[PDB]
């Protein structure tokens, strides 16, 4: 029994298929994941992506930002976020300009177009996730405290 | 009996010929210089005794009487610290009254005005106070006279020459051939019963007889003279059963099996002798007694000539599943074939051990009179602290020599090797990104409470009046260690160390030992420790994964261990053997091992060391100023750097002022080392062509031709001089700054 | 202070005991040398009750200490 | 004494540390009987 | 092959060897000799001026012990280079003679160690009494 | 084979009586680790600074120089190194040692006896019988004064009297 093989029956390739790296668990995940999920579009997977990212940017830029002990905390950490989502689509945008050229196919992240309609989805989805992040926290007494309201 | 002595008699006639033709050992270096880089080669290959010969027996036996040489060396250096406390000391002066004198065993010439190092020591003495804990060393012996000093520096001395007669008649006259060096069963048998075992039980025997009467009688106040000479204990039973009873029925409780007996003199008390602030010798002696039975049992594991016993190549090749291929199947060849595989894990188990020893012997001080005496404390950590750090990084060195040199494919095929080998870059990686992960999540906290402290945001550090990082593991394992007693360790008395929680011992109103409470600055400083000992492990751990081949160079095996560089193509491959890791991890080690003793020097300053006043409160000597200003840089920097180097900046014209020099002058060193640091080879030798040019303008050019060391020597000289000049810059500040204030 | 107890004849017992249960682990486990009559030698009896008097002794002192004597 | 010791004792080392011990030696000596000597005594 | 009753029940002579066990047997039985020899003789009569166990407390004391232990180690240094050298490289009846003997001087000193343990007697005070 | 002096042990292979007063007793083995010349050097140097020792207790006992002190000879040891006359002795040895480490690398090369200087003034030597004959006398002599010389001195600081006294007196 050995759990360790050559990844993809290939030896001399730069790498090996490990359990980590090759279980079905692992296949699975990827896979389901947006960014290698099948029948997915570009949009589509930056838009899933993207709500994932900024709902979760929120929460570290309001608990600990400068602005955390004012009660100006939560619109500051959104804020914060929206800031970091803006600086980091322009980061995808210009990413997007070098690395691909130009084609007419947009089914894929690895194409201009499909770059393109990524970092819309992402934007969209991040300033919606952030937002959403924003209306939970501020409905939400518990989400406002750092899970001590019950104490 | 297939484990037997064999040896090869008169194999290396003892003649003074060799002595006369430097270079004999190597075929390059025989024919004489040309250049003075032959002679720089000479000493840099010397002990390289598999460069020299193709044989392993000529090899091992090189090894086993060069072994004799260092332990000759060893007990002549032994010798001498018991002739200097016989005949240059104030010990009989510091056994009278070992909170006020203090420990010197070396006084100065008067020569050039430099007898201002004989300070007023204490007990009508003056000489150079010492801090190697040989006073607290002999105290804890019992030796209680200085005769007993030269008796046994007598017995160093026989055993320097007898030890210096062996490494000669085991090379020259019998010499054991290879089938008797790999006999590892038999060596492990032998270091574990006999060596260890022995020397523990002896140990033990020596404190229950010796040391316990002796230090009772000294605790009890009884004058160093008027206590009975130690063979009057061996002989008058009525005498040692006055002091432990149990005494009184001899060795029937240790046959029958009736131990408890033996309870008066063989305790479990835990926690600090509350008149000397050291460790119950009655525990010591336990604690040796019982890993002599332990090391006595370990040492019958091994199979040798009766068919009890273990093989361990049986061991090694049955442990193999399904991640680790053949497992460890040839590791047994490899570790009975070569010597640096060895070395490798020996110097890797030394240096961990050692570092193990300083934080060990700080916080449970096993001596009588060591904890109070500050200056020893700090010494012997720091010391310890840099042995290890040294060991470890050889370890590592050898490991590169091992994956070389040693190291064939062949008999290493799909084990642990060869599948650390195919997944290096796996392990580089991930290695690599922690130690940005957590060079970013401790320096970066430094950095950050730097900035919000100058930026006057003092609610926005990383602090324990702001954002506190507690770390609560280590005060839960705190927690433990102090519930212990009673509960989890029920027959103890007191806890194993008072670092972890409890009382305050003081001793002669200075504190032997108290509570080490971890805050915000422990968590920042430990994860420091955590990056720092990381990133020495990724420059080892590149060093011997890729020293044999990388996607840059795929012959580096053929290149040697120890290679400049092979080009400035491919982009520049300077610095691409494992000797260079090896290099560049000493730096990082000094680094490391710098911060530890940093850390350990301002925290028993500021919240462990001190005077105890009365109503049991503790005045720390830096005054608790760890806990708000270890968290900046500019508090190290202010508070520990600024606020501490008074003493050896201000040492001048007192007996410390050998410490201002050596401050200075290994400052010197460590600058100079950068000479050779940031410069190259190329620049030297155009350099020396001029200085050749004057030289043959006056005909005195040598028929040695000057050069300009070797690339790979300009790195070891830039290394030898950095970390004599850092350690010795260290050095002098710590111990003038302890001597003054401790 | 675990009680320990001067030796008496229970103390010879669990000795004896242990030794005899280690003589019998020793036919049985030692793989290098009729169940008692083949190839038993005097280092397999000697380890055997090496190891017999290594438990012997744990078993009397821990059987003093939860009081089973 | 023997030829091979000697020519031990004539290599670089050896000379220079003895060489050097020696100078060293009446350094300190000339500077145990003789000390202070900041200037040349006229 | 002196002594040879075929009695090696434990087989002490297949791992240890025959020469280095005949010189401790024949030690062993020319010191308990002495020994048995000696310990009748200190009850029969005593030399002019001066227990089996505590005797020899007393004599450490006056340094007739220590006398004895030097000069005695001093004969078995010479003892310790024969031992090594052998192991390295009418008198027949006599050798058969001396080894029953000893052996039996062996356990008749044992005896007379044990009876002073047990009574606090000398051999000829356990016949006396 | 065996050794002349002790039957049971074997001869040492470089013991093989070469050297006068050779009885084959090395039972310790220095003659197979060192160089027998070197030894029979210092038996010799030992042995001879042993008799003028023995000698040396007997006449001081029985007479002393009037301008010193009369006195112990361990006691001579004593009042000689703080009054300057053994610092005088040990300066006259060391300066007669150092031709005796040029006559010890005679030897060693081979040119000479280990205890021959060629000392012979009163020519008691007369041919190569007697001198043989002579040289098993001082070699037993030299041993002999070795022990001797030891018990003087122990005795002397276990019973405080000198050799002649302890003889006269017990
Ligand atoms: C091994 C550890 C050790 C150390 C570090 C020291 C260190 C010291 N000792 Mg101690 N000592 C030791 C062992 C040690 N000793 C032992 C084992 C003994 C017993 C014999 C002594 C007995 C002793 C006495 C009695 C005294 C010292 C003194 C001293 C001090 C000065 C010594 C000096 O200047 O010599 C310099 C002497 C020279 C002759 C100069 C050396 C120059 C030559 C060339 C050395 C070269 C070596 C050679 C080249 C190597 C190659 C050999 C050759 C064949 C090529 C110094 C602190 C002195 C002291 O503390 O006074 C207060 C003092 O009086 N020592
Ligand atoms: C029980 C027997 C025994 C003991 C005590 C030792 C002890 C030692 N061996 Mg080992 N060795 C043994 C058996 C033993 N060996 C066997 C059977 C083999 C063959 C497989 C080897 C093969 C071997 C090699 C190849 C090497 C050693 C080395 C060493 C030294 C390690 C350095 C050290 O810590 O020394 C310091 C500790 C000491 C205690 C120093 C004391 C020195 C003596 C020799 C110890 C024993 C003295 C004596 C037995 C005590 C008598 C007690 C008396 C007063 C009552 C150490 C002296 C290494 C070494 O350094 O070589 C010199 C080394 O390279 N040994
Ligand atoms: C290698 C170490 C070593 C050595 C050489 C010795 C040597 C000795 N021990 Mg010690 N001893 C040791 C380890 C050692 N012991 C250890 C580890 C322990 C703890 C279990 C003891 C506990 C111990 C006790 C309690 C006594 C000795 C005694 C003795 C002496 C034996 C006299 C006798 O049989 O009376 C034994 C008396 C009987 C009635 C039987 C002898 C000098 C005895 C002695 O004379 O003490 C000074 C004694 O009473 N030993
Ligand atoms: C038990 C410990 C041990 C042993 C047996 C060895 C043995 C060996 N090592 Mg290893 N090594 C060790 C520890 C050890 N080392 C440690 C602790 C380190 C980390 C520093 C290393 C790092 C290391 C490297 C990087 C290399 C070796 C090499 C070697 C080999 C030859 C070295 C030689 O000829 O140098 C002869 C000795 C010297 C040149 C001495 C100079 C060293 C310094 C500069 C002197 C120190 C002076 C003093 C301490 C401080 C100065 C004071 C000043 C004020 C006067 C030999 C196999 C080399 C080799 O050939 O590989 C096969 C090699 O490349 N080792
Ligand atoms: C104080 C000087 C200094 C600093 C900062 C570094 C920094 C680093 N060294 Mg180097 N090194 C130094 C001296 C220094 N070294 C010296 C003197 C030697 C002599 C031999 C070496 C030899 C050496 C080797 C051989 C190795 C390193 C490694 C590392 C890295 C450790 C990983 C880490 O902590 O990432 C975190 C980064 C830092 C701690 C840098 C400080 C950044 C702080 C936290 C704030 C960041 C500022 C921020 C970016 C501002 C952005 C805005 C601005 C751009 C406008 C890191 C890049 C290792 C490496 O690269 O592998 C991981 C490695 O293997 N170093
Ligand atoms: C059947 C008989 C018997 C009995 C009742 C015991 C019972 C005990 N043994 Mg013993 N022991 C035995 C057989 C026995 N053992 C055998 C056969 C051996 C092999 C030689 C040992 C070896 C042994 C050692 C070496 C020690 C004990 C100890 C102990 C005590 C502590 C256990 C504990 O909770 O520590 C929990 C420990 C932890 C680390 C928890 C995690 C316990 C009362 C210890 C003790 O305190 O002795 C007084 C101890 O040091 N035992
Ligand atoms: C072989 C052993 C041996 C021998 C021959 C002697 C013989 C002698 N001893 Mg000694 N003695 C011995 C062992 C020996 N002892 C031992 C083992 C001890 C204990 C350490 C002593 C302790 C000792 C003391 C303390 C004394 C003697 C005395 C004597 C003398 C008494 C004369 C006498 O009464 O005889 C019989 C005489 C007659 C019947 C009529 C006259 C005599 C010469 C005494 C003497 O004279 O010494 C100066 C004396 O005081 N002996
Ligand atoms: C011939 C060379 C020579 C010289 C010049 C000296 C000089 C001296 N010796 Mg030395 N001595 C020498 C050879 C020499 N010795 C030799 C070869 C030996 C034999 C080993 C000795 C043995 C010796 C001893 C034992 C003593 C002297 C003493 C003396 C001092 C005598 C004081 C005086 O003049 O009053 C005396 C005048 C006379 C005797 C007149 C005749 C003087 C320093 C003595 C002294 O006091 O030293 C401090 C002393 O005790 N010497
Ligand atoms: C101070 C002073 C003066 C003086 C003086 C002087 C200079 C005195 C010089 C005294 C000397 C040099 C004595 C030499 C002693 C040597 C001995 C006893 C050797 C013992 C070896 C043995 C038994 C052996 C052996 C071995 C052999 C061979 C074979 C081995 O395998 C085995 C074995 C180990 C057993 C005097 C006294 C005049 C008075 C004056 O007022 C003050
Ligand atoms: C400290 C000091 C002093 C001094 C001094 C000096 C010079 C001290 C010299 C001490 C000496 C020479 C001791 C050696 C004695 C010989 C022995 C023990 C051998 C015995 C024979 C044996 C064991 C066996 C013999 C054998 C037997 C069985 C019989 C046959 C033969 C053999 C087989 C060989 C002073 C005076 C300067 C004063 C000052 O205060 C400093
Ligand atoms: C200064 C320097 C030189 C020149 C240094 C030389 C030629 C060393 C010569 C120094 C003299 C000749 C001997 C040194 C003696 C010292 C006083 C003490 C030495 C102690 C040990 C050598 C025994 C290089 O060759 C070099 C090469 C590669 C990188 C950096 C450098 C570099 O910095």
């Amino acid at each position: 029994s050995q759990f360790i093989k050559p990844y993809n029956d290939d030896p001399f390739v730069g790498n090996l298929a490990t359990p980590v790296s090759t279980s079905s668990f692992t296949k699975s995940l990827l896979s389901n994941l947006p960014a290698y999920r099948a029948g997915l579009s570009p949009l589509l997977r930056g838009v899933e992506i993207g709500l994932t990212h900024g709902y979760f940017l929120v929460g570290p830029f309001y608990k600990l930002g400068p602005l955390r002990n004012s009660d100006v905390a939560l619109l500051s950490g959104f804020f914060s976020a929206l800031g970091l989502i803006v600086i980091l689509v322009a980061c995808l945008t210009i990413y997007g300009v070098v690395s691909f050229e130009e084609t007419e196919a947009k089914d894929q992240l690895q194409t201009a177009k499909g770059w393109r309609q990524f970092t819309s989805g992402w934007l969209v989805g991040s300033v919606g996730g952030a937002s959403f992040a924003y209306i939970l926290i501020s409905n939400i007494p518990f989400l406002q405290t750092a899970g001590m309201s019950m104490l | 009996k297939k484990v037997s002595i064999t040896v090869d008699r008169d194999p290396v006639a003892t003649s003074f010929e060799k002595w006369a033709q430097p270079g004999h050992f190597s075929r390059t270096l025989a024919k004489g210089p040309k250049t003075t880089t032959w002679i720089w080669n000479l000493h840099a290959d010397v002990h390289d005794f598999d460069s020299h010969t193709n044989s392993l027996e000529d090899i091992s036996r090189k090894i086993f009487s060069a072994h004799f040489g260092q332990l000759s060396i060893i007990f002549l250096w032994l010798s001498g610290m018991y002739f200097h406390g016989a005949r240059f000391s104030n010990y009989s002066a510091w056994l009278s009254n070992p909170t006020a004198v203090k420990p010197s065993a070396q006084v100065v010439w008067p020569i050039v005005g430099q007898e201002v190092l004989n300070g007023d020591v204490g007990g009508g003495f003056q000489g150079v106070q010492v801090t190697s804990g040989f006073f607290q060393i002999w105290r804890s012996s019992g030796i209680t006279s200085e005769v007993e000093l030269y008796w046994c520096a007598l017995a160093g001395l026989i055993m320097s020459g007898l030890m210096i007669f062996a490494g000669w008649f085991h090379y020259h006259k019998a010499a054991p051939k290879l089938e008797w060096f790999q006999n590892a069963e038999s060596m492990l048998n032998h270091h574990l019963s006999g060596l260890l075992g022995l020397g523990c039980l002896s140990w033990a025997g020596h404190q229950i007889h010796v040391s316990l009467p002796v230090n009772k009688l000294l605790d009890a106040g009884v004058a160093p003279q008027e206590i009975p000479l130690p063979h009057e204990f061996l002989v008058n039973r009525d005498l040692m059963a006055q002091l432990y009873p149990s005494f009184s029925k001899g060795l029937v409780p240790f046959f029958t099996l009736n131990w408890s007996e033996y309870s008066d003199f063989l305790t479990f008390k835990g926690g600090l002798n509350p008149v000397t602030g050291g460790l119950w010798l009655s525990d010591t002696a336990h604690h040796h007694l019982a890993l002599a039975v332990l090391f006595i049992v370990a040492g019958h594991m091994y199979r040798t000539n009766w068919g009890i016993g273990h093989s361990m190549k049986e061991i090694l090749e049955a442990h193999k599943g399904p991640f680790t291929g053949e497992g460890h199947k040839g590791l047994y060849e490899i570790l009975t074939t070569s010597w640096h595989a060895q070395l490798a894990i020996n110097l890797a188990m030394l240096g961990s051990v050692s570092i193990i020893v300083a934080h060990h012997m700080y916080a449970m001080p096993p001596y009588p009179y060591i904890a109070t005496d500050y200056p020893t404390q700090l010494s012997i950590f720091t010391h310890h602290m840099w042995i290890g750090g040294f060991c470890v990084c050889g370890g590592a060195a050898h490991a590169g020599i091992f994956m070389v040199r040693d190291y064939n494919p062949a008999q290493n095929y799909n084990n642990l090797l060869d599948r650390v080998i195919r997944h290096r870059d796996a392990i580089i990686s991930h290695l690599n990104w922690i130690c940005i992960f957590l060079g970013f999540h401790s320096f970066g906290l430094y950095i950050h409470n730097d900035t919000m402290r100058a930026l006057g945001r003092t609610q926005d550090m990383f602090s324990d009046t702001a954002i506190q990082l507690k770390p609560v593991f280590a005060q839960w394992v705190q927690s433990i260690h102090t519930l212990a007693p009673g509960n989890t360790t029920p027959n103890a008395l007191a806890t194993a160390s008072y670092a972890f929680g409890g009382d305050v011992v003081a001793v002669g109103n200075k504190v032997a030992m108290m509570p080490i409470s971890l805050g915000t600055a422990d968590f920042m400083v430990h994860h420091i420790h955590a990056f720092t000992i990381h990133v020495t492990v990724l420059i080892l751990l590149k060093g011997v994964l890729f020293s044999r081949n990388s996607r840059l160079i795929p012959d580096k095996a053929n290149l040697g261990f120890r290679f400049p560089c092979d080009g400035p193509g491919r982009g520049g491959t300077c610095q691409s053997s494992a000797w260079d890791s090896v290099f560049l991890g000493l730096f990082w080690m000094y680094n490391c091992i710098s911060v530890v003793i940093f850390h350990f020097s301002w925290k028993m300053q500021s919240d462990v060391w001190g005077t105890v006043q009365s109503d049991g409160t503790v005045t720390h000597i830096t005054g608790g100023n760890f806990a708000q200003s270890a968290i900046t840089i500019n508090g190290w920097l202010r508070d520990f750097l600024w606020a501490q180097a008074s003493q050896v900046i201000q040492s001048y014209g007192s007996a410390l002022s050998a410490y201002g020099l050596i401050f200075l002058g290994a400052h010197f060193i460590w600058a100079f080392s950068l000479m050779f640091l940031f410069s190259g080879r190329g620049y030297w030798q155009e350099l020396i062509e001029s200085i050749v040019w004057a030289h043959n303008k006056l005909n005195v050019a040598p028929a040695i031709q000057p050069r300009a060391l070797s690339i790979t020597q300009g790195r070891a000289v830039g290394l030898a001089h950095y970390l004599l000049g850092g350690i010795g810059t260290t050095w002098a500040f710590f111990l003038a700054r302890i001597i003054s204030v401790g | 202070v675990p009680q320990t107890v001067a030796w008496s004849a229970k103390t010879g017992a669990v000795m004896v005991l242990s030794n005899i249960l280690c003589i019998v682990a020793g036919r049985y486990v030692i793989q290098v040398k009729s169940g008692s009559f083949a190839g038993f030698g005097l280092p397999e009896l000697l380890a055997s009750t090496s190891l017999g008097h290594i438990v012997g002794s744990g078993a009397i002192l821990g059987l003093s200490y939860v009081g089973v004597l | 004494m023997d030829s091979n010791f000697l020519k031990y004792l004539s290599t670089a080392p050896v000379l220079f540390t003895v060489w050097l011990s020696f100078t060293a030696s009446f350094i300190i000596e000339a500077n145990r009987f003789f000390p202070d000597m900041l200037y040349f005594p006229m | 092959v002196p002594g040879d009753a075929g009695f090696d029940p434990l087989t002490i002579s297949a791992w240890l060897d025959s020469r280095w066990l005949r010189e401790a047997e024949i030690k062993h039985c020319r010191v308990a000799m002495l020994a048995a020899a000696g310990c009748i003789a200190q009850d029969i009569f005593q030399f002019p001026g001066a227990k089996m166990t505590a005797l020899h407390d007393a004599a450490v004391k006056a340094g007739s012990m220590g006398q004895m232990l030097f000069w005695i180690g001093f004969v078995e240094a010479i003892s310790t280079a024969a031992t090594i050298q052998m192991l390295q490289g009418g008198r027949a009846r006599m050798e058969l003679s001396e080894i029953k003997n000893g052996r039996l001087a062996m356990i008749g000193f044992s005896g007379m160690v044990h009876h002073y343990f047990i009574t606090g007697k000398g051999p000829i005070e356990l016949l006396t009494s | 084979d065996f050794s002349a002096a002790v039957p049971f042990l074997k001869r040492p292979s470089n013991l093989d009586g070469a050297y006068i007063g050779d009885v084959g007793f090395d039972p310790l083995g220095f003659s197979d680790v060192f160089d027998l010349r070197v030894l029979r050097e210092a038996e010799l140097k030992h042995g001879r600074f042993a008799m003028l020792a023995v000698l040396g207790f007997i006449v001081q006992e029985l007479y002393t120089f009037p301008f010193f002190p009369k006195m112990a000879p361990v006691d001579a040891h004593d009042y000689f190194v703080k009054q300057g006359g053994g610092s005088q002795i040990i300066f006259w040895i060391s300066f007669v040692e150092l031709f005796g480490v040029v006559a010890l690398f005679e030897t060693l090369q081979g040119k000479r006896e280990p205890g021959d200087f060629a000392f012979d003034p009163l020519g008691l030597a007369k041919d190569e019988a007697t001198l043989e004959r002579y040289r098993l006398a001082e070699v037993k002599h030299a041993r002999l004064a070795m022990i001797a010389i030891g018990g003087f001195i122990h005795q002397y600081w276990v019973t405080k009297q000198t050799v002649l006294e302890q003889l006269g007196n017990f």
